[PDB]
């Protein structure tokens, strides 16, 4: 490569066979380098044994994301906008059931548009906008209409900074090769400048244009385009101009304030979305710190530093390479920003933070589940990029003797550890429920596991959860309620159209499933965690670092010596997963509807979605067919001739393809090639065939080809199951 | 047989060609004419595992070899322990 | 010597369930009608020709092994 | 003395694993553990065959007298014995016929002491059958009897609280 | 082991290599030479330094002990050195015997390649019953 290097030709590299890897596509044609190509696409072990470059493409490649999720955004704005109901779900929220997506009534097309509010045809939402865009100290259709054009502003720009690197001639080593700052900036004036930059925007604005909006009007008879300026008259209602203070120190006088804060925690009776007088001071009361604290700091010494007798030498030094890596940088942030997605997905259903969430039930759990699969989807890959570490990405061996070169010491060991953790769980984790049918099939009461026959008795209660809705009695202030509602202790009161969160009760059948978590959390991270260990040398193949951390399987010796390498311990390291969070799905409904979700009406007399059915029901694991499943799901398959009916109408495909999977999971190879010739003969009888070498799937390509489809199959399924049992009662 | 599987070809030249297998293949043991006349499909084989790393490179021209053994010991596989 | 007065589609038998796991909903329907412990009835059609070549009386009837057996050894 | 032992990877050589930490080799511990079976065969197995037998004895009792079948007992025949004097016997031949997997067929007497021993290569085997079955015969009376001043014990328990 | 103490290959710790079976059975170890104090790589997952001595590392399992090799001849040296030990002494003299280095010629030892008939249609499948007097016990 070649055509023309280097110094003459401007003329591009279009036309002449090949390029990866070096009898490379060779002249002789084939097909398995057109899945080459594609996968392994992004990659390095070629385009240049010299980093350089490299980390110069992928703060580009990465641009054109941020462009498109800026692309993305616009079609919402645009279309939570102009195809309206946005507008007229407002005024008329309780009430309206919200849309933005419309179809076209071609072909079968219209059963797909059906009645969402304020008066229009129309496919429902469970995606909240419409919510974040309470927000709008403003409102008004072509307005969303500009922070949409606004979006793609940001983008062409935001997208025109990746031409304006790796094609122009690029920045080097240093630039990222000293990166003694760059958290240094990150956290302090952006993680910082935005929450803060975010405060001046939520109260200047917001809150005001929905404090005397939880009430009535409509809409412009508010909130107008500008009126927010220096007027700091209208900012009259809603506290002080200061008055007599002077930037807030202290020789201040309140016989009768606070400034706005005065710190809530509870919920608005009229907009249950928690109070906004709060959301101010606790993004301000962040961005602080990033203010103060993005300011360390030049980047060793505090690593180079504290070590101990059994502790981490190598803790000292953990990492040059730390500045050499990426692969190892990715992965390290994946279990992080990954795990810390999935820590939303709580503090939100137990915790709303926009205005009509909860009421709103299935705008916040498709939430809940989509939040869900990526503090999962994004961790089984924080481990596949470490094992790509694991295996290459330094030069040599310069890295030695450290907190590393020390864990694996131990390796047959850690993870020896961690497998009796899981038949130990399983057992008390599992056949616990198994118990039950046996017993209960067999019929006994006696002896169950209930939440009443095996020793626990009519309360939960005394553990954390009752010293949490309880605890503005500390050290803490106060401010009626707790920071959580469904927590043990007081109130109730909470909406007017149907409910949101309460309590939420435990002990058994919560006990355990809480437990199964565990165990499937667990037995998920064994396979990963000896997957990415065992990386590149072991007791059945040391000669096992030679290719790359896929590899097929080393070869029918050894006994089995297939499944082994990593991309495959991130291939059954996958497949539970998709349990591990499909499961703790199938958990929060099960609870959110059996208790919590139902609802009010005179002497408050609560309705569940299900007067607890869970109970001494979900204890049986067929309760869990018998009550979810075969109970819920009634709805997916009487879902035909309606207006969601997409969702039944997927619910066969997909809940089909999935049940493809298992074809290119459970088979051979050399199969579907003695096939594909009986094929390719048939084919050159007519001369039909043999140009572009046609080839069966590239061992794991097939197994790429499981997998992403059993998930894909497997995961659908029950997004349509669900939006068709929250749509419609519930 | 106990261990038989058939990488043979007709070069058995070994010069970028195949080296790769744990011990196994102790030959170059020119038979009286074979182009770069180095020849047959094994030494003594009673020592090591079941690979195919046997052909992946360098030619068999009709099979190559896997796991076909049967009778195998333990030495024969990673465990005996 | 009942389901040869009139078959009429109420769970004929096969053998007396026994397990001392079982609950003592032993007496629940597990305990079926005209025999006394717990059994689970004739899927199996051998109970429509046993009966279909004649075969009947209960005084009749008790041959079955004796025969078969003393063939089957 | 120093930073923790002469500093070592097992006894000696660091090319057969264990990682002598804690928790394996602190003086703390491997003497709770060496008038029995481990670091050395005291007297012969004959007599450690009850202290195990009985001690893993009356255990499994609140196992299946507490949390029996159908539980907490008002019969005089449980609170002990029951049945699980059974499981003693389930296993007081789950170990003779693995000491099938010892034969070695002798007689010396050696429990009596000579010259300060080693048994030497007193690791692999190095105790035949002829011994194996005087401690799973010490088992069935540490099992079977074990279960008993569990059982023969009223009960003043501890409850709850 | 320690009264005799006369090592060469350092390392430190490590729960991978030899265990139970390399005494009650069989043994395995490999041996070198070397330059400069350098430090080296490691099967069973760790790593160490060199220097001198014997350079006689011992290792649980042969396939194990070559792989010195697969990486350690892209660190120079002719010479590295791999035998079998027993629990007590000899026959199996494995990186001993004859010339050495898998592509020269001395002699030819085994091998043969061919069975009875050549790779040639062997659509003729197995033929004669097994019984005890026509050549195929080969
Ligand atoms: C910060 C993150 C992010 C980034 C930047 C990367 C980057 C990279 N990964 Mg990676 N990865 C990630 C997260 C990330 N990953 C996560 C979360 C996982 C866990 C699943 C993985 C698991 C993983 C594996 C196993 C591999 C990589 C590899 C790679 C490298 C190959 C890239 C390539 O060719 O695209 C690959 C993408 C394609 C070829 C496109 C096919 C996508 C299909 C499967 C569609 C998905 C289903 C979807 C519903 C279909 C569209 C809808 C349709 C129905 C219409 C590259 C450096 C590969 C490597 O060899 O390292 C050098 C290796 O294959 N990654
Ligand atoms: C793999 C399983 C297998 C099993 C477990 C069964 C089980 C059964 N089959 Mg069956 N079946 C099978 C394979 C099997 N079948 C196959 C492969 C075929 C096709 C050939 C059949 C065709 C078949 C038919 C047509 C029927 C059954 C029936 C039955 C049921 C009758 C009970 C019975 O078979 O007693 C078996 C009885 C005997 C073995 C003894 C009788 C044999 C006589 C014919 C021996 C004659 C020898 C005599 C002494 C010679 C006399 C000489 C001299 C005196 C002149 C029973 C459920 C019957 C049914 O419908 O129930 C409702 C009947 O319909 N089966
Ligand atoms: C969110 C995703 C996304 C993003 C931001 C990128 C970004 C990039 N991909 Mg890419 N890719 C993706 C998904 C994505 N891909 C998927 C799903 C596949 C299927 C496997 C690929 C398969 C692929 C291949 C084979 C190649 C790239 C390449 C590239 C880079 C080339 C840019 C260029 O040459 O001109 C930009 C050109 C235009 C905007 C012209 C208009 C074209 C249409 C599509 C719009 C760029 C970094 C090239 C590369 O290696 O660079 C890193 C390479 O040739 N990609
Ligand atoms: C995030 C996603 C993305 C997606 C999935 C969609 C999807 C859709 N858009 Mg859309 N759109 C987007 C970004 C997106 N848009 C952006 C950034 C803009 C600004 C340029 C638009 C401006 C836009 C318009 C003006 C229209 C659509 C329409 C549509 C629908 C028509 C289908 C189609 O495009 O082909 C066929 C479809 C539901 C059409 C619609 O809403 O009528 C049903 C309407 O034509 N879009
Ligand atoms: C990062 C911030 C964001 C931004 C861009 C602004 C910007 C502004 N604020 Mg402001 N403000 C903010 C957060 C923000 N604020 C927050 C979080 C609070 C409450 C905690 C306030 C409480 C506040 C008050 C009471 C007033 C302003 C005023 C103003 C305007 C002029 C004075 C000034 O603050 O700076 C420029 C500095 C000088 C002019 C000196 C200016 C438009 C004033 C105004 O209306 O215009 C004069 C005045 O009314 N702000
Ligand atoms: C491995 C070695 C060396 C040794 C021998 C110890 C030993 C100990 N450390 Mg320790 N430590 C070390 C290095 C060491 N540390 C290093 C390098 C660090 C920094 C990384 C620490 C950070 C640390 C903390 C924070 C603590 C200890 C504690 C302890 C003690 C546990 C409490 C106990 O058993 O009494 C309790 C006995 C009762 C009968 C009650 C124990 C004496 C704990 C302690 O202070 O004592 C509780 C405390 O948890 N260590
Ligand atoms: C409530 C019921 C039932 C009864 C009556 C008993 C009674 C007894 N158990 Mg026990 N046990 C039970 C259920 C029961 N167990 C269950 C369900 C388990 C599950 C493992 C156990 C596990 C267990 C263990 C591991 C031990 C006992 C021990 C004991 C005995 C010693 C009392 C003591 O504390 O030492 C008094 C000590 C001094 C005065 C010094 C005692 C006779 C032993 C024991 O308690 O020794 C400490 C032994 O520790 N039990
Ligand atoms: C330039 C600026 C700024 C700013 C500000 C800013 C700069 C702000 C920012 C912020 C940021 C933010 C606020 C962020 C956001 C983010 C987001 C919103 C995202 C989200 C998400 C998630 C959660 C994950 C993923 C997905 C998504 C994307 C959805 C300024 C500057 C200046 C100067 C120099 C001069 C004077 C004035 C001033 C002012 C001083
Ligand atoms: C038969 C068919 C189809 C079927 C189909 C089926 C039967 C199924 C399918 C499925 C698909 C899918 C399924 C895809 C997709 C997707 C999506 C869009 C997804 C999304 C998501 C996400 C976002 C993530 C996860 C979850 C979910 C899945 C929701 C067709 C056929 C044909 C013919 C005749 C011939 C021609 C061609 C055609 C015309 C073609
Ligand atoms: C579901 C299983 C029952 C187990 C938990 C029951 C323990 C507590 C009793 C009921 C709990 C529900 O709390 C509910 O009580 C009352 C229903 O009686 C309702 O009572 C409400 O209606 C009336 C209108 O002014 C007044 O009696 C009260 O001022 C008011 O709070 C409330 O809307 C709610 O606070
Ligand atoms: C079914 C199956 C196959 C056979 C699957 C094949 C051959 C799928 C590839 C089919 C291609 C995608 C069809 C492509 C043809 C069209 C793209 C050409 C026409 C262009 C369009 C206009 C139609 C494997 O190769 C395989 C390999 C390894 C493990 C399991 C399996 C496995 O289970
Ligand atoms: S075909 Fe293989 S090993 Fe056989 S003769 Fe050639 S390279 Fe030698
Ligand atoms: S192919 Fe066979 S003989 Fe050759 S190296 Fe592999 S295992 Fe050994």
């Amino acid at each position: 490569l070649v055509d023309r290097d280097p110094i003459k030709t401007s003329f591009e590299q279009w036309a002449k066979p090949g390029h990866f890897s070096r009898t490379i596509a060779k002249g002789p044609d084939t097909t398995t380098w057109i899945w080459n190509l594609h996968a392994d696409a992004h990659d390095f072990d070629s385009h240049t044994s010299d980093l350089e470059e490299i980390s110069r493409k992928v703060f580009s490649a990465h641009f054109g994301q941020l462009s498109i999720i800026f692309l993305w955004l616009s079609g919402m704005y645009f279309h939570g906008a102009r195809f309206s109901n946005y507008e007229a779900w407002l005024n008329d929220p309780t009430h309206i059931g919200p849309s933005a997506q419309v179809v076209w009534p071609i072909v079968g097309q219209e059963i797909l548009n059906g009645d969402v509010g304020g008066g229009f045809r129309g496919i429902q939402i469970t995606s909240g906008f419409f919510q974040i865009w309470r927000a709008s100290g403003i409102t008004s259709e072509l307005q969303l209409y500009c922070t949409a054009i606004g979006a793609l502003v940001f983008a062409g720009l935001m997208l025109f900074a990746g031409w304006f690197h790796y094609h122009k001639a690029a920045p080097k080593l240093a630039w990222f090769q000293d990166v003694e700052s760059m958290l240094n900036h990150h956290l302090a004036g952006l993680l910082g400048l935005g929450s803060l930059s975010w405060a001046r925007h939520q109260v200047h604005v917001s809150l005001p244009i929905n404090q005397f909006l939880n009430a009535g009007v409509d809409p412009k008879e508010i909130p107008l385009p500008h009126e927010f300026i220096l007027n700091r008259d209208l900012l009259a209602q809603l506290y002080p101009s200061f008055a007599e203070g002077a930037t807030p120190f202290f020789t201040l006088n309140w016989s009768k304030y606070a400034d706005f804060l005065t710190f809530r925690g509870g919920l608005d009776p009229l907009t249950g979305g928690l109070w906004l007088t709060d959301i101010a001071h606790h993004h301000l009361a962040i961005a602080i710190l990033f203010l103060i604290a993005g300011h360390m700091y030049r980047i060793k010494d505090i690593l180079e530093a504290h070590k101990g007798p059994f502790t981490g030498q190598g803790h000292k030094g953990l990492y040059e390479i730390l500045t050499t890596s990426w692969h190892a940088q990715l992965s390290i942030n994946l279990a992080m920003l990954g795990s810390l997605t999935i820590v939303v997905a709580q503090h939100m259903y137990s915790m709303p933070p926009y205005p009509y969430l909860a009421t709103d039930y299935a705008t916040q759990l498709s939430l809940f589940t989509h939040h869900m699969w990526i503090g999962g989807f994004l961790i089984v890959g924080a481990a596949a990029h470490a094992a790509i570490f694991m295996v290459r990405d330094y030069d040599p061996t310069t890295r030695y003797n450290d907190l590393l070169d020390r864990v694996l010491r131990h390796r047959d060991a850690i993870i020896s550890h961690l497998n009796w953790v899981c038949i130990f769980l399983g057992f008390h984790s599992f056949g616990l429920y198994i118990h039950n049918d046996t017993m209960s099939a067999l019929g006994r009461p006696q002896d169950m596991f209930s939440d009443t026959a095996i020793q626990l008795q009519p309360v939960f209660a005394q553990w954390i959860q009752n010293t949490h809705a309880l605890a503005p009695g500390t050290t803490a202030p106060g401010a009626t309620a707790s920071t959580s509602l469904t927590w043990g202790g007081g109130d109730l009161v909470a909406v007017g159209n149907k409910v949101a969160l309460l309590p939420i009760p435990l002990g058994t059948a919560d006990f355990l499933v809480h437990h199964i978590h565990a165990f499937t959390i667990h037995v998920t991270v064994l396979i990963l965690l000896k997957g990415v260990l065992f990386a590149r040398s072991s007791r059945l193949i040391p000669d096992k670092a030679n290719l790359g951390f896929r590899f097929p399987c080393d070869g029918p010796g050894r006994g089995g010596t297939c499944q082994v390498s990593a991309w495959d311990h991130v291939f059954l390291g996958l497949f539970w997963m998709y349990n591990s969070i499909s499961v703790v799905i199938f958990h929060f409904s099960w609870k959110m509807q059996s208790d919590v979700w139902g609802t009010i009406n005179d002497q408050g007399v609560v309705t569940h979605i299900t007067a607890g059915n869970f109970a001494q029901s979900s204890i049986t694991i067929n309760g869990w067919l018998r009550d979810f499943l075969w109970a819920q799901a009634s709805q997916v398959i009487q879902s035909y001739g309606s207006s969601l009916s997409a969702y039944g109408l997927f619910f066969l495909g997909a809940h089909f393809v999935w049940a493809f999977s298992l074809m290119f999971l459970f088979s051979g190879r050399g199969y579907w090639q003695e096939l594909i010739e009986s094929i390719v003969w048939a084919h050159n009888k007519l001369k039909v065939a043999p140009a572009t070498q046609p080839r069966a799937l590239s061992i794991v390509q097939g197994r790429a080809v499981g997998v992403t489809h059993y998930l894909l199959g497997g995961i659908a399924t029950t997004w349509a199951f669900f939006l068709a049992r929250i749509i419609a009662v519930g | 047989m106990s261990h038989s599987v058939k990488i043979y070809d007709t070069c058995i030249g070994c010069t970028q060609c195949v080296r790769a297998c744990p011990t196994d293949v102790l030959e170059m043991i020119p038979w009286g004419g074979c182009k770069a006349k180095q020849i047959a499909s094994a030494p003594r084989t009673e020592d090591c595992v079941g690979c195919k790393r046997c052909e992946s490179a360098c030619p068999t021209d009709f099979l190559s070899v896997r796991v076909y053994l049967w009778h195998e010991t333990t030495r024969s596989m990673g465990l005996a322990y | 010597e009942a389901w040869v007065q009139d078959p009429f589609h109420v769970r004929p038998i096969a053998h007396a369930i026994w397990d001392p796991h079982f609950g003592q909903p032993a007496v629940e329907a597990f305990t079926r009608g005209g025999a006394l412990g717990p059994v689970n009835n004739a899927y199996s059609g051998v109970y429509q020709w046993w009966y279909t070549i004649g075969l009947r009386t209960n005084e009749d009837l008790y041959t079955g092994a004796i025969f078969l057996l003393f063939l089957s050894f | 003395k120093p930073t923790y032992q002469v500093i070592q990877p097992l006894n000696g050589d660091p090319f057969i694993g264990g990682l002598e930490t804690p928790v394996t080799s602190s003086p703390l511990i491997a003497w709770y553990l060496s008038n029995l079976p481990a670091y050395r065969t005291a007297v012969n197995p004959l007599l450690r065959g009850v202290e195990v037998g009985l001690a893993h004895g009356f255990l499994l009792v609140g196992p299946f007298v507490k949390a029996g079948p159908l539980r907490n007992t008002e019969y005089a025949g449980a609170a002990g014995s029951l049945a699980a004097a059974g499981l003693v016997v389930i296993l007081s031949m789950c170990l003779t016929m693995y000491g099938i997997a010892s034969f070695k067929e002798g007689e010396p007497s050696i429990a009596p002491a000579l010259t300060l021993t080693g048994r030497k290569k007193q690791p692999d085997q190095l105790q035949s059958a002829d011994g194996w079955a005087k401690f799973t015969g010490g088992f069935f009376f540490g099992g079977v009897s074990g279960v008993t001043w569990a059982c023969f014990l009223m009960y003043v328990l501890d409850l709850p609280y | 082991e320690l009264d005799p103490n006369t090592p060469s290959p350092i390392f430190a710790g490590s729960t991978g290599g030899l265990l139970r079976k390399a005494q009650v059975e069989e043994f395995y170890v490999i041996t070198w030479e070397s330059p400069k104090e350098q430090i080296f790589e490691m099967p069973t997952g760790g790593a160490a330094i060199m220097r001198e001595g014997p350079n006689l590392l011992k290792l649980a399992r042969k396939e194990q002990c070559l792989a010195l090799g697969t990486r350690l001849r892209s660190k120079y040296k002719i010479k590295y050195q791999f035998y079998r030990v027993f629990p007590s002494g000899e026959v199996q003299y494995l990186h001993p015997k004859d010339g050495v280095y898998p592509e020269k010629v001395n002699p030819g030892r085994q091998g043969v390649g061919l069975n009875m008939r050549s790779i040639g249609k062997n659509v003729s499948p197995i033929e004669v019953k097994f019984t005890g007097k026509q050549p195929y016990d080969l």
